[PDB]
């Protein structure tokens, strides 16, 4: 029950950070440019069973584009990403869309404006209208604050399964196991280090 | 002058 | 006249608090977020054993599931007055059992201290 | 093993290629990853294109052929003209033949559409290079071959679609102005023959797949073709009747008609007017008879999401809104068209009930267009009275949260909804009132009671404030409050009663005109808010405080005067009981309260009364302050008590809050604490430093040091806040600045990097902005203390110290604006660092650095220019003119700084114009390297030609020379200049660019 998802957009828009957040829950602060593509399975638990996305996280920097539209072959869904703090990334949305629907002529596509957590927003809500004539779903998202971070996958799941009432549900939680002295001083090393490495974002509300 | 409303508002809670 | 008409629960919640969970990536000397959501202490009615169960908001995916073992010890983190660090030997949030060094942060120092209280009460419940 | 296809000495094993490809596309994990890297290395081999013909003939994997065409694509678009003319003909011939043979095989044509589409696009890339000059027969031969086969005719429609896209829709970025125009004229010249084929297919064709492909190409044509092809050919009849009946063609046809509704048409011709009416009439008729009637529940249909219904309803909304925004006047006078007009709008009403945020915004934009016109245009509003009545209910029931009850999408949507609903209220005040009262009755009678529903209605009621007459407003507001009050009583339980109370205070906060005229009521409101500031239910306290300051902002005057039946201005009463009122509030909420009081106090224009109120308001923080100063001084160890640290910070934050609303009037309070505050700043600084020495850099992460630094940051913010609003700048300069600089500059310079507060830079930026002209020695001292040490923090990468990075260049920018003399006093080595720092800013992607970096460069050039012909300016040009020219060219051409193109262009144009206006007095060249008397213009032209030759060695000398001739000749016309730069950016991406392209402006 798996669907190929291609994720495209300008470099630095947050495509990889978005996926990482869904894979591990982590927020990566470093910008390490994707080279070509990185494929990651991503599973969600729904009232219609589990759905598996094979996410093709492609590169947005042209010098790292790899196979480019070659990555789009046989995609069944897609996310186009831009950065609401960078006008040029929205200006390039029609270009990514062009290259995408030439390979994938009839697939559900979500348009995402990332980084809405940033106060000085440059691509204002009233300017974002490209999705209208192209029948794309649009969401304001932030991989950093998790604002709407589940919406793109929930909408795509509903389109791919053909059930508008599909919902994410809680995976069942098995009883956890019960709890050697040969690693006592071993785990005390690792704990000392962890205690003395400050936690990040200590001003965040949580 | 709106005495009745002031009293009515004053009693909320 | 008859007209035919038209055609984890075995547990009790001892404590619930909002929290952000971190796992320590030792090879990168970096704390990494694992999930933000409701952290719960769940007491199994059949074994009376208390566990921690934490789910991420929205996706509801499990980011912590392990017994509040009596030998675990909560320690402060250098950069926070509202977090606890402790080692975990068997957490099953993501498949096979596995050990982690966790950190859990809360909205206030008061929630952090209350969590430590509840955490120790549960250890003694697990003692018997 | 898989890496064998990367060895080009051996023949290419097609079978080994197909395995690498299959493992990539259908494999997983490590295998897929390794294959991915192999395929990328293969595709990027500059000779891989030679093995494309092999792959296309002898491979059985369509993904492999696709990648072969991608390799060919790169070669055609970048190196076509470099090839021997042998290969150009050869590549063209086996792309043409490959397409013919895929079309002739009904099995391939049916099952390899991705590969055919890729092949068609590749063909189009050849046409952009070769057609029509080296392929004049392409179009006549395309038309001839269309009749000999349905599959070939269909595919030709795909080729024509892609060609139209590449020439008209996506050329602006990707080709030179000259080349784009050449191709647009070429397509325009032969479109008569293209349209004839397309129309014949549409009138006769059977194959729906051929029809759909033809209409998809028509959609692209409509972006640019003249109106005569649309209005003089009966094609509108076909689109609006025939093709609206079959669902296969209905989606594309509707998109075509949407574009037609934006065609450039003459507005004199009565017959074109009738044709525009007619195709709308036909389309609406087909929808009513073939899709759904006007009464249909489109909300339910959209929610069911059967088939393509959602896309169809989206397209219908776009069609109706587009057409009606342009042409509804055509329907408003003829009584025989009234039914069509109102049915079209009734469909829009039904579309407006769909639960889909983005679709609602599309219809809401149209409703705004309509009600605005009905509000200004005579004799129109009676036509739409029934439409508008339904719209009132739709908008009231879908009102979203205003920011006064964090989401910028919801905020924008509320304001758009408010705007439409205000127009609708003016259009019929009585109908609006009736709907709202009625909706409220059903909140009381429980039939529509709901937390969401009562919030929604209260937002709607609050949004129309200022549209009723004062008498009607008064009667309306009273009824609403009464009904809400009884509704709050009616409930039980905390949560329920809490919702209704919030909505009550929200509604009243929205009607200040009412509050202003009913003092007794306003006072009762405030005093009820004060009662709520002791309630502990989650969110009540926040609501009470937000409402308090919201009311104060609008009604402040009534708190500062003495009212009829009062012994004192009400502000005096608030202040007396402030400790009691705020005893249960969190610090943030206390500060909002004090800020609200500051707003009132600023309305008092008697100075002595204003100052008395000020010192009365600040009595509690001032007494806590005095206590701590007397202690902290007598036992500096107290500041290690995190409780005293927190107390101190909250005192300062209270001063910031009050200073925020009082501005220049805050000065007397600032004077009460100023000197001791800066002493506190020093003592806190010593402790931060002592802690970092004893514990290491990790101390900066600890709560204790973070608490200490908060003190420093709030102090800086307080001074920044006051100085940015001060009106007496003599006092700023003579009382505030010098103690400030002694307290902050040396502490910043002599702390380790991880301990320096970027807020210091921000504070200094405000000081320079407001009084920089009056403290030239003070500015020099700022530079000496922060310039070099901050630059060394941020000149190793673009990552570290992001806040210092931004504030650093904001400071240099203001200094360069207001006190340029400070840079003249720099030693030459430090001025050289200043130039390096500007160029460093160029290379940031970070917009908050790049933009200031380019503005400093521009302002610096103007500063130097203003000096006239003096030694410093002449040395500047000799040392740095070409550094700025070449650094600007680098970011213009490196493809990683496209966000700053416009300002890079401006800077470059300014630099070039200096020389071609002989505004540089000395030669820019060595006495050695050029004949004496050579003009700087000749030298500049030579320097740049040599620079670009070495930076872009694949350009011909003719290209470079023509580009520079155009560029310098156009250095007084920014738009043309920029076009010439964009043309250059296209040509550097390929080989063999036409140098005459740069004569486009000529
Ligand atoms: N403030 C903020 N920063 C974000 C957000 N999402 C991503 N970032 C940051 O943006 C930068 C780029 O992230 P990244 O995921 O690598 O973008 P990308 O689209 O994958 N780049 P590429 O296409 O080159 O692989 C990172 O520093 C990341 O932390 C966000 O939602 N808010
Ligand atoms: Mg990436």
């Amino acid at each position: 029950v798996q669907f190929k998802l291609v994720l495209v957009g300008d470099g630095g828009t947050g495509k990889t950070t978005f996926v990482k957040r869904h894979l591990t829950g982590e927020f990566e602060k470093k910008y390490v440019a994707t080279l070509g593509v990185e494929v990651h399975p991503l599973v969600f638990h729904t009232n219609r069973g589990p759905i598996k996305f094979n996410v093709w996280d492609t590169a947005g920097q042209e010098k790292f584009g790899g196979l480019r539209d070659g990555y789009y072959i046989q995609a069944q869904c897609a996310i186009i990403m831009f950065d609401v703090t960078s006008r040029v990334t929205y200006k390039n949305v029609p270009n990514w869309h062009r290259d995408l629907v030439r390979v994938c002529e009839n697939i559900p596509i979500v348009l995402c404006g990332n980084k809405v957590d940033i106060k000085d927003r440059k691509v204002k809500a009233k300017s974002i209208v490209f999705h209208r004539k192209k029948n794309l779903q649009y969401y304001d998202i932030s991989a950093k604050s998790n604002y709407n971070f589940e919406k793109p996958f929930l909408w795509l799941a509903r389109k791919l399964i053909g059930d508008p009432n599909l919902e994410f549900v809680a995976m069942p939680a098995l009883a956890p196991p019960e709890v050697d002295p040969a690693l006592a001083a071993q785990y005390e090393h690792d704990l000392e280090v962890a205690q003395t490495t400050a936690l990040p974002d200590e001003d965040d509300d949580l | 002058d709106l005495r009745k409303l002031c009293e009515r508002l004053r009693g909320m809670d | 006249i008859h007209f035919e008409p038209v055609v984890e629960e075995d547990e009790e919640v001892l404590y619930k608090v909002r929290a952000k969970l971190f796992r320590f990536d030792a090879d990168a000397k970096e704390w990494k977020e694992r999930g933000t959501g409701d952290c719960k202490f769940l007491k199994n009615k059949k074994t009376n054993k208390v566990r921690i169960l934490m789910r991420r908001d929205k996706t509801l995916k499990i980011c912590a599931n392990h017994i509040i073992a009596p030998e675990y010890t909560l320690k402060p983190n250098v950069g926070s007055d509202r977090s606890w660090v402790y080692a975990c030997t068997a957490d099953i949030a993501e498949g096979e059992a596995e050990a982690f060094t966790f950190a859990i942060r809360f909205g206030s120092k008061e929630n952090a201290d209350k969590f430590k209280e509840e955490f120790e009460k549960a250890q003694e419940i697990n003692k018997k | 093993s898989m890496e064998g296809i990367l060895d080009f000495s051996n023949d290419l094993d097609i079978a080994l290629l197909d395995q690498v490809v299959s493992t990539f596309y259908q494999g997983s994990g490590v295998q897929q990853k390794q294959a991915q890297e192999i395929l990328t290395k293969f595709q990027d081999n500059p000779d891989a294109w030679q093995k494309a013909d092999q792959i296309l003939q002898f491979s059985t994997n369509p993904q492999s052929k696709f990648i072969a065409l991608s390799i060919l694509d790169k070669l055609i678009t970048r190196k076509w003209k470099l090839l021997p003319n042998d290969h150009r003909i050869g590549i063209r011939n086996f792309v043409v033949g490959m397409i013919i043979s895929m079309c002739q095989d009904d099995e391939v044509f049916k099952t390899q559409k991705n590969l055919i589409n890729k092949s068609d696009l590749t063909l189009v890339q050849i046409l952009k290079q070769e057609w029509p000059q080296n392929w004049p027969e392409f179009i006549p031969e395309l038309i001839g071959s269309s009749s000999s086969s349905v599959n070939v005719c269909e595919n030709n429609m795909i080729v024509l679609k892609l060609l139209s896209e590449e020439v008209f829709d996506f050329s602006a970025e990707q080709m030179t102005q000259a080349k784009a125009l050449h191709l647009k004229n070429s397509m325009s010249k032969e479109f008569e023959q293209i349209f004839k084929l397309c129309f014949q297919v549409l009138e006769q064709g059977s194959s729906s797949s051929l029809i759909v492909a033809t209409l998809e190409s028509l959609l692209r044509y409509l972006h640019w073709i003249p109106y005569r092809y649309i209005y003089e050919t009966n094609i509108l009849e076909l689109l609006s009747t025939k093709f609206m009946t079959s669902p296969d063609t209905r989606a594309i046809t509707l998109k075509c008609l949407t574009e037609v509704s934006n065609l450039k048409i003459p507005q004199d011709n009565d017959l074109i007017k009738r044709q525009t009416v007619l195709f709308f009439q036909n389309t609406l008729q087909q929808i009513a008879t073939s899709v759904m009637p006007v009464t249909a529940d489109l909300k339910a249909t959209y929610a069911n999401a059967n088939g393509n219904d959602q896309s169809f309803l989206q397209d219908l909304a776009m069609f109706l809104t587009t057409y009606l925004a342009r042409n509804r006047a055509l329907l408003e006078s003829d009584e025989s068209l009234r039914e069509l007009l109102l049915n079209a709008h009734q469909y829009l009403i039904q579309l407006s009930k769909i639960e889909e945020r983005e679709l609602f915004k599309t219809t809401l934009d149209y409703w705004h267009n309509l009600v605005a016109d009905l509000f200004y245009e005579p004799l129109k509003k009676h036509i739409y009275e029934e439409i508008c009545s339904q719209l009132r209910l739709v908008i009231i029931e879908n009102m979203v949260r205003p920011e006064e009850d964090k989401e910028s999408d919801t905020i924008q949507l509320y304001k758009s909804e408010r705007e439409v609903l205000v127009y609708l209220t003016h259009l019929n005040v009585i109908d609006t009132e009736e709907i709202m009262i009625s909706k409220l009755a059903r909140q009381i009678d429980g039939s529509e009671w709901s937390w969401h529903n009562i919030n929604t209605l209260s937002w709607a009621i609050g949004s129309i404030s200022g549209t009723m007459s004062e008498d009607t407003e008064k009667r309306f507001v009273v009824t609403v409050i009464k009904d809400l009050l009884g509704l709050c009583e009616q409930k039980r339980g905390k949560d329920n009663k809490a919702v209704v109370a919030s909505d009550i205070m929200y509604v009243v906060g929205q009607y200040p005109r009412f509050l202003k005229a009913h003092w007794n009521f306003l006072r009762t409101v405030i005093l009820k808010l004060f009662e709520f500031m002791h309630e502990t239910h989650e969110g009540v306290q926040d609501m009470a405080c937000d409402t308090f300051i919201k009311i104060v902002q609008k009604c402040k005057y009534h708190f500062v005067i003495q009212q009829p039946r009062e012994s004192e201005p009400f502000i005096q009463t608030i202040i007396r009981d402030i400790q009691k009122t705020t005893a249960d509030l969190q610090p943030q909420q206390v500060h909002t309260f004090y800020k609200a009081c500051g707003i009132i106090i600023s309305e008092e224009r008697s100075v002595a009364e204003r100052n008395r109120l000020l010192s009365d308001l600040m009595q509690l923080p001032n007494m806590a302050w005095d206590t701590i100063v007397e202690q902290s001084t007598a036992n500096p160890t107290l500041l290690l008590d995190s409780e005293t640290v927190k107390i101190i910070a909250n005192i300062i934050k209270t001063n910031v809050a009050v200073c925020t609303s009082m501005g220049a009037d805050f000065y007397p309070q600032l004077g009460h604490i100023y000197y001791n505050m800066l002493q506190l700043y020093r003592a806190v600084s010593s402790m931060i430093s002592a802690q970092v020495a004893a514990e290491g850099l990790i101390a900066t992460k600890t709560p204790k040091v973070r608490g200490l630094r908060t003190i420093k940051k709030e102090i800086l913010k307080l001074v920044e806040t006051y100085i940015s609003k001060a009106r007496n700048l003599d006092d700023v300069v003579k009382v505030l600045v010098e103690p400030l600089l002694n307290a902050v500059l040396e502490d910043y310079m002599n702390n380790v990097p991880d301990a320096r507060d970027a807020e210091v830079l921000n504070c200094m930026t405000t000081v320079v902005e407001k009084v920089g002209h009056m403290i030239p020695q003070g500015v020099i001292l700022i530079l000496q203390s922060v310039f070099e040490c901050t630059l060394d923090m941020i000149n190793k990468d673009f990552t570290e110290y992001p806040e210092h990075r931004v504030e650093f260049y904001k400071l240099l920018k203001v200094i360069n604006e207001k006190s340029f003399a400070a840079f003249l006093e720099l030693p030459p080595a430090a001025f050289k660092l200043f130039v390096d720092a500007i160029c460093w800013a160029f290379k940031h992607n970070n917009r908050d650095v790049e933009v200031n970096g380019l503005q400093i460069a521009l302002d610096l050039v103007k500063n130097i220019e203003r000096m006239g012909n003096v030694p410093f300016a002449n040395e500047f040009h000799k040392n740095y003119f070409f550094i700025f020219v070449s650094e600007t060219f680098f970011v213009l051409t490196d493809s990683d700084h496209k966000s700053g193109f416009s300002k890079q262009a401006l800077l470059l144009m300014k630099l070039i114009s200096l020389v071609y206006d002989n505004k540089i007095s000395v030669p820019l060249y060595q006495e050695a390297e050029v004949p004496q008397g050579t003009s700087n213009q000749v030298y500049l032209s030579q320097y740049l030609a040599n620079m670009l030759s070495n930076a872009f060695p694949h350009l011909t000398s003719e290209q470079i020379a023509s580009f520079l001739s155009a560029l310098t000749k156009q250095c007084k016309d920014l738009v043309v200049f920029k076009g010439t730069l964009r043309d250059f950016l296209v040509q550097i991406k390929e080989v063999g660019g036409d140098p005459t392209d740069y004569l486009f402006a000529e």
